[PDB]
């Protein structure tokens, strides 16, 4: 049992940070004019549309934030395991 | 789920009867403008079925190894007039009409798999290009293993013919709702007979009184829940791995 | 022999051991009976 | 849960005195409109037992292997007309009508156990298509163990049928409803009889006003609680682990 | 897809009543401005195209190193009249017509590989200049191993040539719309036909009130998702290294 | 009782992360145009339509947060046992 | 991309229709103000085209050193006239008009090299004094390396030129325009023609609506995404340090 | 101009920010192939 469940977490962490949208970078329309945005795109200084402040116009998307939760749990499992067992195994962390 | 056209007549007197279409205005006494009453009573069911579910229909497609497009039209279906160029293989089912695939919601082969609509790079996805056809690519039938499939679909239901002898009674047509959306029908009714008539202040605004009853009731029937509403409970512990 | 062949077929992934996953999800699996049976092997032999 | 039709005409008077339907303008005393009435306050009624509950009934269907979709209706209900095509299956219950269900709400075996409706994945599910018709999957069958079935679901009463010899008395007729709903009722009949008529300022507002008073008694009633409400309370202490 | 031109026309008859359109003002019935109604329904369809997807087409174009630009009208495209000048290099799909490519969507090689549309900079980009022409690149032939492509594209029905012999039936006509956008069609016909008529303190917002209605309906019809909705599942986990 | 206890509350917490909807994302209606879906879903940069800003457009489920009660009763109820028997067992953690 | 004239002509009949530009009195019949009617549909055009892109054109400049000012003019252009006091250095591209140059974008030289326009002190940076020219200083021609340019530029298309004798027909004149645009079109030109006619307090602000509609159209079109759109994923890996 | 001070005028652009998961789940798998070796290696980190 605790093999399962230590399992289906670690998969469940894998899939939210891999099915996510990281690396990807978002601009709203029509905050930038078409010689803007290529400058933007080129690397170079640019200027952007009133009303649309950059820090709201672009977005880049990063990994999202794993709950408090999933640690614990794995936690709890390989503790039950090792009391279980009865060797500590020297683990769950520097084998030192 | 039927009612006789006759009640719906009776009742529809009590909001048209300062109009044309029901009343001599000595002897109030229904018209003989049943044929209009009915082509707008006809649009008004076809509404509510798209508002509410109240239906849902099966079919029951053979597949041919090659085919890529599928068309689900009432010139392919068993017992229906069989058109020389094309093969008639919808072959269970409810009978279809013009109007009857709302649209497409769930399709399982004859092994109890359930593939995908129109969810793309997923394993076996299928694909509506037109809405009332399923496209269906080569590595389907590469990995497919399933000769049949059925298809679940939304309905809406077929009007019964009016005729000129028909005329006579028109009393035993049947409309095809619940009691319920009866309520609502007579509102929509209604209003689209009132809209286009009057010229004074407060006459003027019966069409726009009616339109506002009729949201009214489609959100009270909404709160009341008396439409269908599947809700979805997974497994989610069988696929091993989790417990 | 069952009952022996199921509690050897989780230390080692395999048959009825590995997990059924979608397509398009992770099917990653940490061995943690393997993990603890290392712990133990040569605490065990050495006295002899 | 009767009144007299008596009743309600008399005090329905002191409502629609303005108006034709129930007054001579001289020596001002009901007129015979009484049928269009009747068709009013049915409708009324319905539109009650749609809001509250008031009513529940019950069914008992004995199943028969191998049958895919069983319709609820008055030609297979025991009592009932024989049509000759169809097995009479429903062989214990309230009398059934045309409008009679109006929601199914709970099914029980005859071993005590309580199946699921329209809980899509759930161990043995039941389907309603068409919201007076029960799909049973070859699963059921299955793993049933059941020989029989009793449904439960939200009632409204069948009118009573008036006639033309009946024109003599019409005060023996009994409206199906509580006294409270009663004073909603009156309500209601007024706004719908009173919308199409009048012509000055302060007189096309009435059908409004009526139609306000109604949705405000209605919400009355819902806080003073005058109708049935079912509360749960699971066990959730026998299942064997929570203790 | 389709609906006879004789309904819609029956139905457009109860919300065009109020003008020259449809009526004598005796005996009321239809005029011989057909045409005129033919136009606009066209349009109507066009724009209903615009708001939804509703369908999707498909070509297959045949390369030729050393070409810079394809474009993709109905001159190119086999079956059609073979202009002396071009080469018909558009050898399959559906038949193009004036207002067939609204916006090209996917390009799919042989090998089943998927090429980038106005992704600058991206490894082998596809530019439409005029938006019914592929600019091809020379490095797509230097690294291209396709010999073919097939596009997909967002499609709008081609509509049918009425003529002044066929003034006769008119009733073959097929409009080709699901019956939802029907009820959608209508308000917008009769904002378009009642904008310019009427000096009348209420009769002159006829227009904007039937322009607001097609918005409302619009948006009802995008909240109940009747129309073709691909949503992507990329893999992720057969790239190597994501697992 | 004391196994009763934490066997129920063990299995509450694993259906509570188990029945979640993690890994699925869910976007607005009306934010991504056709072309600027396709993208988005590819994995490049897109567009977004104005007033519809991505940190609320899209959203990527996550487990669920579990409440502090749970972790306190599953203690409370090992204390007990442990107390009934007498026998520590150098466990409810790393075996050392 | 590509519309009769024939067809514009005869939709802007329905929304014409209250003024002289179209009608008799009796028996409403196009007029010959068709002149002034075109005037105004390719001011509309250029309008359109200056919302959206909808094209993009090439050039290519053959370089002469010392060298100043190049100008793009349809006099130094192949195959224009060849004015004597120029030497016509543009030798290739999209035949030059006077409205064809809305805005310079990318300049690309023979190596592939991309230079920069109007972004000071950059390495080699090309300035445009007056808009449709370009000034080159004598730093290019010490690190230039490439003998000749591509220029692109946002486009509008050049009327087609219409006379008196070609009164007769004026149907086969071609507007340049998609469909959807061409539905915008319709609005923006009943407003400019509609705005200067009328006394009445509803007939007073057509204009003013007219010109609502067109701003919410194009509003539309631009939330419906029906124009190009470039969208830049540059590499950043390749410059050698970001791996 | 008067209505747009610099501070929301300008904005000069820089690295966004990591989220705390990328680092936890790094040393989590670190931490578990440590356990499954068996050797420290004296590793993430100094290697004193």
């Amino acid at each position: 049992d605790n093999q399962r469940i230590i399992g289906a977490v670690t998969r469940g962490m894998i899939d939210t940070m891999a099915r996510s949208a990281n690396g990807q970078v978002g601009v709203m329309k029509g905050a930038l004019d078409v010689t803007n945005r290529r400058r933007f795109d080129r690397g170079e200084n640019y200027e952007f549309n009133p009303g649309a402040d950059p820090r709201a116009a672009v977005h880049m998307h990063t990994f999202p934030e794993i709950p408090q939760s999933a640690q614990y749990m794995i936690n709890l499992q390989q503790a039950e395991a090792e009391s279980m067992t009865g060797v500590k195994a020297f683990n769950a962390g520097i084998s030192g | 789920t039927i009612q006789l056209k006759q009640v719906i007549d009776l009742l529809a007197e009590g909001e048209l009867s300062n109009i044309k279409y029901v009343n001599i205005d000595t002897g109030a006494l229904v018209l003989e403008r049943v044929p209009s009453l009915i082509r707008a009573i006809n649009l008004g069911v076809l509404d509510l079925h798209k508002r509410f579910l109240l239906k849902e229909g099966m079919l029951k497609i053979q597949l041919e190894e090659g085919r890529r497009l599928y068309p689900l039209r009432p010139a392919y279906q068993v017992g229906q007039k069989p058109k020389p160029g094309v093969p008639q293989f919808i072959t269970e089912g409810n009978k279809l009409g013009r109007q009857s695939i709302l649209k497409i919601e769930k399709i399982i082969g004859d092994n109890g798999v359930e593939y995908y609509l129109n969810d793309t790079w997923q394993p076996l996805n299928i694909t509506t290009p037109e809405f009332d056809v399923l496209e269906i690519s080569d590595e389907f039938y590469c990995h497919s293993s399933s000769k049949t499939l059925e298809v679940r679909y939304r309905r809406a239901p077929t009007p019964m013919k009016i005729c000129v002898d028909n005329l006579d009674s028109w009393g035993c047509i049947d409309i095809d709702l619940p009691y319920t959306h009866l309520q609502a029908l007579l509102y929509f009714v209604a209003s689209r007979c009132q809209t286009p008539i009057g010229f004074m202040e407060n006459t003027a605004q019966e069409g726009f009184n009616f339109s506002q009853k009729y949201e009214a009731e489609c959100a009270n029937l909404d709160a009341q829940n008396l439409r269908i509403d599947p809700v979805g409970n997974q497994d989610r512990f069988t696929r091993g791995g989790w417990v | 022999i069952t009952q022996i062949n199921r509690w050897l077929d989780y230390m080692h992934v395999r048959g009825e051991g590995k997990p059924k996953t979608e397509k398009g999800k992770s099917a990653v699996q940490p061995p943690t009976i393997r993990k603890q049976a290392e712990w133990r092997y040569s605490s065990l032999s050495e006295p002899f």
